[PDB]
RNA sequence: AUAUUGGCGAGAGACCGAUAGCGAACAAGUACAGUGAUGGAAAGAUGAAAAGAACUUUGAAAAGAGAGUGAAAAAGUACGUGAAAUUGUUGAAAGGGAAGGGCAUUUGAUCAGACA
RNA sequence: GUCGAAUUUGGGUAUAGGGGCGAAAGACUAAUCGAACCAUCUAGUAGCUGGUUCCUGCCGAAGUUUCCCUCAGGAUAGCAG
RNA sequence: CGUGGAGGUCAGUGACGAAGCCUAGACCGUAAGGUCGGGUCGAACGGCCUCUAGUGCAGAUCUUGGUGGUAGUAGCAAAUAUUCAAAUGAGAACUUUGAAGACUGAAGUGGGGAAAGGUUCCACGUCAACAGCAGUUGGACGUGGGUUAGUCGAUCCUAAGA
């Protein structure tokens, strides 16, 4: 039991370093966001204030 | 194992280390530099005074836009702080080093900090949500700290024939 | 220096030290040519390797 | 494979977007989104002059 | 050199076959030669090793040791002999995994099926 | 006799070698995104063998220091090798509003050849 | 500003892209509308911009001529081998 | 001059250490480059004659990954507000009880539902990560318990419609 517990603790280390809320936290960020990197702003209506 | 520097004659030295410590790398670097080279008990008392805000840690490298204090004058600086988390981690490692030296049988009154090193651990990567739907990094900078304490303890000349003759003439002239 | 018997960054690994010992024995040969559990278990292995009458014909 | 590097849904984001004009993978929710695509200089893209 | 078109010399295929072979194939893969005396007595060279026969270690650090087969761990392609172990100070004893091609059978565990196997391989027992 | 980028069974290569090669060498059309049609990743290597570090000691603990296993821990489930950017310590040096480079020599450090 | 009605609102239901719906602003039609979103044909099309990876040796140019009416795009002469 | 792979050869190199990598050391080339020593490392690899190509990078707002300076900086200032003792604990501004001070002020910071979610409800254990300070606490982590209908709904009816 203690050996398997130590194995699980050693396994946890990289997800803990990535600051996951647990096993179930698998949120994926996109590399680039088009709404943030698609700007060519004329004289008129913009996409944000 | 595998410190940055070791002690020749390890029978008169003791070492301690702490890895992946979630404490500020920059503050801890300044704390370890404030400790470097001191006698061990003197360093421990100094760190207790620092926690008590009677003395201060000088900040020499990572100190852009820090406030100024009168407790820096003892070290000839104006920028000094009182980093509690760094001081407590370093005090823990100092107590461990003293324990190891006692287990080895070293004389505690003669021990001085002969090596102390702070390295950057792998970062802790949180993220924050910011305006216009952005994700920005929000990271912790942890430290590896290692230290060694040590007991403090206490001609052929080739001449030309001209030079040789000059020396022989000088000796003949002299008594 | 260790065979002859401050702070330094010169250390010798045990892998390299064993290789130096082996290679020195090679050179020396050329120059010439030119457990409590075990004991307890074995001890146990070595060790293992008219009459009388009470009562009588009556019901007590 | 003559389909290598082409089984991807990607389009350029246009000129004046402060990023390079290489076509980029659409959609969202995964690290592949927004990445460069199709090019012989792109990771996972088609090699120049594929062998036949 | 191979002559059949049904046999493959491909390394990748041979290794996949070895590492995914099932238990009945692993029995044949874990064969062991017989000793000189047993070889002369039975007239055969090697047999698939089984659980109750006695072996001699002829290779490795445990060479020269004898014992009875304790188990045939086919999942890890190894056998364990009762007298061939590694010991710790806290009393722990871990069996050594030995490959049967590095062993030698000194006494066979005979039954009806084993006798039939020897006789159909050309053995001449008794 | 002809066709055959689907299915089943085989044999091969002057092919690729984990950013390559199919999107996928791994619980990959997975995880994840989208109301939906659809979009769609990352991710291989301790060791011959888990022998994966008993025991003592410091610490609330993670851990450390001894000890031990192992050929090796300069292999410790962050695990073969372990580059560069960037960083710490130590040693040497330079610095009156940049540094770097060329020719030449002083100084300090350091070094090979040739030694009958 | 309006606040008892051309009022506000849940749910169900109908209308779908060279279409709908519009007390009409080219509004709105899932952060998308001078043309929704998704896949494919498709590596669509270049007058233009950017880039295009080892060494050394020897040789080494070109705005100066005719034309397709002239722009554009081409042909021809010259110069370098 | 250099690189991946192919035919031939040196009965070539290699666990007395192949390849790779680091190097205040040595040498040869005008140069592309080549060669030797030391350290590290652990299983393969070269010279020559030829064959062949997905064969040499500083740039492309190049692609993917990694990392700096900025910097212990900007900042963590809406929603009136906190304080005392004890307990628990390695550790308490933030946990629990009590003692107090305030607030929502019935168009509520109260008591229930519909849509949506799906166990978040509740107990025991318990702190690596998460709760932009903290944490002994938690809607977190680990193991379980819990939703009982002839009368409440669905189910039946028809609506615009399909
Ligand atoms: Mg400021
Ligand atoms: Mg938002
Ligand atoms: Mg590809
Ligand atoms: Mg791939
Ligand atoms: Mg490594
Ligand atoms: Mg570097
Ligand atoms: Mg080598
Ligand atoms: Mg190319
Ligand atoms: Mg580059
Ligand atoms: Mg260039
Ligand atoms: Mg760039
Ligand atoms: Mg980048
Ligand atoms: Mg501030
Ligand atoms: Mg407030
Ligand atoms: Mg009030
Ligand atoms: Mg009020
Ligand atoms: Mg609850
Ligand atoms: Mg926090
Ligand atoms: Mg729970």
């Amino acid at each position: 039991r203690s050996k398997a517990d130590r194995m699980a603790k050693m396994e946890r280390r990289e997800r803990n370093r990535h600051a996951k809320q647990g096993e179930s936290d698998r949120h994926n960020a996109v590399s680039l966001s088009k709404h943030l990197f698609s700007g060519k702003r004329g004289v008129g209506k913009t996409d944000f204030r | 194992a595998r410190y940055g520097a070791t002690s020749t004659n390890p029978a008169k030295s003791a070492s301690a280390r702490g890895s992946y410590l979630r404490v500020s790398f920059k503050n801890t670097r300044e704390t370890a530099q404030a400790i470097n080279g001191w006698e061990l008990t003197k360093a421990q008392k100094y760190l207790e005074q620092v926690l008590d805000h009677q003395r201060a840690i000088p900040f020499r490298r990572f100190n852009s836009s820090i406030g100024r204090t009168a407790q820096g004058k003892e070290f000839g600086v104006t920028k000094a702080r009182w980093p509690a988390k760094s001081v407590k981690f370093v005090q823990g490692l100092l107590q461990n080093a003293a324990a190891n030296a006692e287990a080895k049988g070293l004389d505690a009154t003669k021990l001085y900090v002969s090596h102390i090193q702070v390295n950057q651990a792998p970062k802790q990567r949180r993220r924050t949500y910011r305006a216009h739907g952005r994700i920005n990094k929000y990271e912790s900078s942890p430290s590896h700290i290692e230290l060694v304490v040590t007991e403090k303890e206490e001609k052929v000349v080739r001449l030309t024939s001209r030079q040789r003759g000059r020396i022989a003439a000088q000796k003949r002239i002299a008594a | 220096q260790n065979k002859k018997n401050s702070i330094t960054t010169r250390t010798l690994s045990k892998k390299r030290a064993k290789k130096i010992e082996r290679n020195l024995k090679y050179a020396t040969q050329r120059k010439l040519l030119v457990s409590s559990l075990t004991l307890v278990k074995e001890a146990l292995w070595s060790v293992i390797d008219q009459g009388t009458t009470l009562g009588g014909p009556f019901f007590p | 494979s003559e389909k290598a590097g082409h089984q991807t849904s990607a389009e350029s984001w246009g000129t004046g977007r402060a990023v390079a004009r290489i076509p980029r993978v659409g959609g969202g929710g995964t690290g592949r989104s927004g990445q460069g695509a199709f090019g012989n200089m792109c990771r996972g893209g088609r090699m120049f002059a594929p062998t036949k | 050199a191979k002559q059949s078109l049904d046999v493959s010399s491909d390394r990748r295929k041979a290794r996949k076959a070895y590492f995914t072979a099932p238990s009945s194939q692993r029995r044949v893969l874990l064969s062991a030669p017989l000793s000189k005396e047993l070889r002369a007595q039975y007239g055969i060279k090697a047999l698939p090793i089984r659980r109750d026969d006695e072996v001699l270690v002829v290779r490795g650090s445990k060479k020269g040791q004898e014992g009875k087969i304790s188990s045939v761990y086919r999942l890890k392609f190894a056998v364990q002999v009762d007298k061939v172990t590694k010991e710790k100070v806290n009393g722990a004893s871990v069996p050594i995994n030995l490959h049967p091609s590095k062993l030698v059978i000194t006494k066979l565990h005979l039954d009806k099926d084993r006798k039939a196997l020897i006789q159909r391989k050309g053995g001449k027992l008794e």
